[PDB]
């Protein structure tokens, strides 16, 4: 078996370029909880906030377009539809509100969560919504009639995150009981349970192509192949915890933001960490306020947007020089257990 | 009996009311599950523990206690079937295995633990776990078994310090050939292991000594000389090597500076003098 | 017998072997093996008759301090004033 | 015990090869 | 110096009970199967009534001992420290935890 681990030095994974800080956008009165980008045109992005607003930022120039009020408590998660001109926002005030983009007003409230709802996922093909929160369940809403059609009972604790996939398991959910469940919605029961995490799973991201899912915990970032549900890879991590956010670029780049401010880029295929950064917090902030609460890659995949606990948005750009002049990353040491 | 009946009833109102409110706080479950035991009713108590496994199954004090109440009254195949559910739920754990192993000791059945350690080794647990399996066969014999134990055991930890316990104990068998057999295999396997593995720590001064002192027990002058040459090959009247070991160590002493290197030049030159004369 | 009984062997072994050959490197190595208090004194007594090297060895408790200072004075006065600064700590 | 868990389950699939096709 | 993880501890206790058991065996020396139904897969294992009673008695006995020793630490714990002011037992107990925090 280790004869293979002798050959496991033959891969030498996939060089990638280093990431650097292009621009910093202030302008939010609270923390920036969540970020979503225009799925079609990469023209602008939306930003949840502690201060209850949402602001639409112009992506090219970083200027501000319009602000969207309408929640009385923080806005935890945000989704913008590929197929619709709709913005779905969700808050800690137990409410899930649609936003018709053409007129920029509220359209449809979705009612019937018990307590705060921290996540929204739009099903790709079905005109459904998936939301979940401290209530420990997922509700699948008919987007047109605002009916909580299907309620997926499951995790024994608050659900942190929710994803949607077109084929089987259509709903991936990750709660604080350290279980990532893969749901069968038509039968309303769990297809497969992934227990390998030690503690609460605070972030999950879907790969734009490969059809797999990444999960995160304190020290551990795993991956999982959907369908079967098998473990695929692991990601090498020294104690980086807490992992708040994962995002996957088209290029097999995997970003993991921390609560220590340390940004950690990986290589999705290998599980190698090819860089680490630390944000420079802000002028008058505290060392406690240096962290990363969200993230995304735009559709091109060359620019990363992460809102941070210092009330700032930072757009992280990939270096054009790069290659192997001096890129070389943390340089591939496969330590053993 | 009403001096009893209303006692049991009033208690079951108070305990459930609290657990009704707090699903968590296992401290109450075990207490209340203990109350129904001391009433000599196993049916209720088993329900309580089973009710309390739903709340949290990762809490081992609950798991352990619910082994006790089964063992104390000696309900065997329950505390037996339970251990099917117990260690298949939390297979990593330490305490759950040993409490299942050590309770199988007092039942005198070594066939069970033989197959227990089969799986518990198949799971590749780690140091302290394996050592209980190798040392258990010291209680038993399995001298043909124990050799195959370390067969798999250094497949789980392909590291040198575990080989040290193989070469240690395989002498204690009282067979020199079986012991020697793997040193030539330590030539073949380790070198093929280590050289093709960049780098898992294998060849250290402590491995070469394991070859060395082996031949001292068999009193071989040549088979030691093979080692030095074979080792020094792959490293990164009879007082000749006394000078060679001293002179190499003298030059081996690092010398940063001018006077430090010139001080060392006095040492190795005297060593060369007393004992490539042009290149020195 | 390791660092206990081995000392009981070793003190006589040193006094004798030094008495015999009286080659630097071999006996130097022998003190090296040996080292793992009086050993320092035998060894130092050997080295003086490289010197500085010995001074470094003594550099490497009150009575010990007193001696080093003596040998350094033997190499000339200047060091001795220097030695005390080391001595205070 | 027996039928519930397997050694492979713990082990990841990709670690051996980085070219596996999902 | 030091704390011990719940693994090593488990091992140590395992060894302790092994020794105790071996002593019961030696002193006992001094004083002197598997069937599975075809209908259901239910397995049955022959048992000696002795050593099972001995087991139950061992567990109960050790529980008694532990409970008692902890109880004695209860007793001494409260009677030793009378220095600072205290309103109730619970206060004194907490402030002894403050002594542990030092």
């Amino acid at each position: 078996i280790v004869n293979r681990y002798e050959k496991l030095l033959s891969q030498r994974p996939e060089w990638h370029a280093p990431w650097k800080l292009s621009r910093v956008i202030n302008g939010h009165l609270g923390w920036v909880r969540c970020v979503a980008i225009d799925p079609v045109d990469n023209e602008w992005f939306i930003t949840g906030s502690n201060d209850t607003t949402m602001k639409v930022w112009d992506l090219a120039t970083g200027k501000l377009k319009t602000t969207l009020a309408g929640h009385v408590m923080t806005v935890r998660d945000v989704a913008v539809s590929d197929r619709h001109p709709y913005l779905f926002s969700v808050s800690e005030d137990k409410t899930v509100k649609c936003w018709d983009l053409e007129k920029n007003q509220i359209i449809r409230d979705y009612y019937g969560h018990l307590s705060g709802v921290r996540t929204v996922s739009i099903h790709p093909t079905l005109d459904l919504i998936a939301t979940a929160g401290r209530d420990s369940v997922i509700k699948l809403w008919d987007m047109r009639t605002r009916i909580p059609v299907i309620t997926l009972v499951g995790h024994k604790g608050p659900i942190n995150q929710v994803q949607c996939t077109p084929v089987d398991p259509q709903v991936v959910s990750s709660s604080t009981d350290a279980t990532v469940r893969l749901w069968d919605v038509v039968a309303g029961k769990t297809m497969k349970v992934l227990t390998h995490h030690k503690r609460s799973v605070r972030a999950t991201a879907l790969h734009p192509k490969e059809f797999s899912v990444a999960s995160a915990c304190t020290d551990d970032i795993r991956s999982w192949g959907l369908a079967e549900g098998s473990l695929l890879t692991n990601f090498e991590s020294e104690k980086t915890g807490i992992i708040n956010t994962l995002s996957i670029n088209q290029d097999d780049v995997l970003f993991a933001g921390g609560d220590n401010g340390v940004l950690s880029f990986y290589d999705y295929k290998s599980g190698h960490k090819y860089q680490s950064l630390a944000t420079r917090e802000m002028v008058g902030s505290l060392e406690g306020e240096r962290s990363v609460l969200c993230s995304t890659f735009d559709k091109t995949g060359l620019r990363l947007i992460t809102g941070e606990a210092d009330k700032s948005i930072k757009i992280w750009k990939q270096d054009e020089t790069a290659t192997k002049e001096s890129e070389p990353g943390l340089a591939w040491n496969p330590n053993l257990s | 009996l009403e001096e009893l009946r209303e006692y049991q009833r009033r208690k079951r109102t108070e305990y459930e009311g609290y657990l009704k409110r707090n699903r968590l706080d296992m401290g109450q479950w075990i207490r209340y599950a203990q109350f129904e035991i001391e009433q000599h009713d196993m049916r209720r108590a088993r329900s309580i523990f089973e009710r309390a496994l739903l709340v949290d199954s990762s809490f081992i004090p609950l798991w352990i206690r619910y082994i006790d109440a089964e063992l104390k009254v000696k309900c065997i195949n329950h505390a037996r079937n339970l251990m099917n559910r117990a260690i298949s739920t939390l297979p990593r754990v330490d305490k759950l295995w040993y409490k299942y192993l050590i309770v199988e000791e007092s039942l005198n059945n070594v066939e069970i633990v033989r197959s227990l350690y089969t799986k518990w080794c198949s799971l590749e647990p780690g140091v302290n776990a394996w050592n209980s399996f190798v040392d258990f066969e010291i209680r038993q014999k399995n001298w043909n078994g124990v050799r195959e134990i370390y067969s798999k055991y250094v497949m789980a930890h392909p590291q040198m310090q575990t080989w040290l316990k193989w070469v240690r104990f395989e002498n204690r068998h009282g067979n020199t050939e079986f012991t020697r057999s793997v040193y030539s295999l330590a030539i073949d396997t380790v070198a093929n292991l280590q050289n093709l593995q960049i780098w898992s720590d294998m060849e250290v001064a402590k491995l070469v000594n394991s070859f060395a002192h082996w031949e001292a027990a068999q009193q071989e002058y040549e088979r030691s000389s093979a080692l030095y040459q074979i080792a020094i090959e792959k490293w990164p009247x009879x007082x000749x090597x006394x000078x060679x070991x001293x002179x190499x160590x003298x030059x081996x002493x690092x010398x940063x500076x001018x006077x430090x290197x010139x001080x060392x030049x006095x040492x190795x030159x005297x060593x060369x003098x007393x004992x490539x004369x042009x290149x020195x | 017998f390791p660092p206990e009984i081995q000392y009981e062997l070793w003190i006589e072994y040193l006094e004798v072997a030094t008495s015999h050959q009286l080659s630097p490197e071999h006996i130097r190595f022998l003190f090296e093996k040996a080292l793992k208090k009086t050993i320092f004194i035998a060894y130092s007594v050997f080295e003086e008759r490289l010197i500085s090297k010995s001074i470094e060895i003594l550099r490497r408790l009150q009575l010990w301090r007193m001696c080093i200072s003596k040998a350094e004075s033997t190499l000339g006065p200047s060091v001795t004033r220097e030695l005390y600064q080391e001595c205070i700590q | 015990i027996a039928k519930n868990v397997k050694l492979d389950d713990f082990i990841p699939k990709r670690q051996s090869n980085f070219e596996l096709s999902v | 110096r030091g704390g011990i993880s719940y693994d090593q501890l488990a091992k140590l206790s395992y060894e302790k009970t092994l020794r105790n058991l071996a002593t019961q065996t030696q002193n006992s020396s001094k004083q002197d199967k598997v069937q599975k139904d075809t209908k259901t897969g239910k397995i049955t294992i022959a048992d000696d009534d002795k050593l099972v009673n001995k087991l139950a008695v061992s567990l109960q006995s050790e529980s008694k001992k532990r409970y008692e020793a902890r109880k004695r630490q209860m007793q001494n714990a409260k009677t030793l420290y009378g220095v600072e002011s205290f309103i109730n037992d619970k206060n004194k107990q907490f402030n002894e935890k403050l002594s542990r925090e030092s």
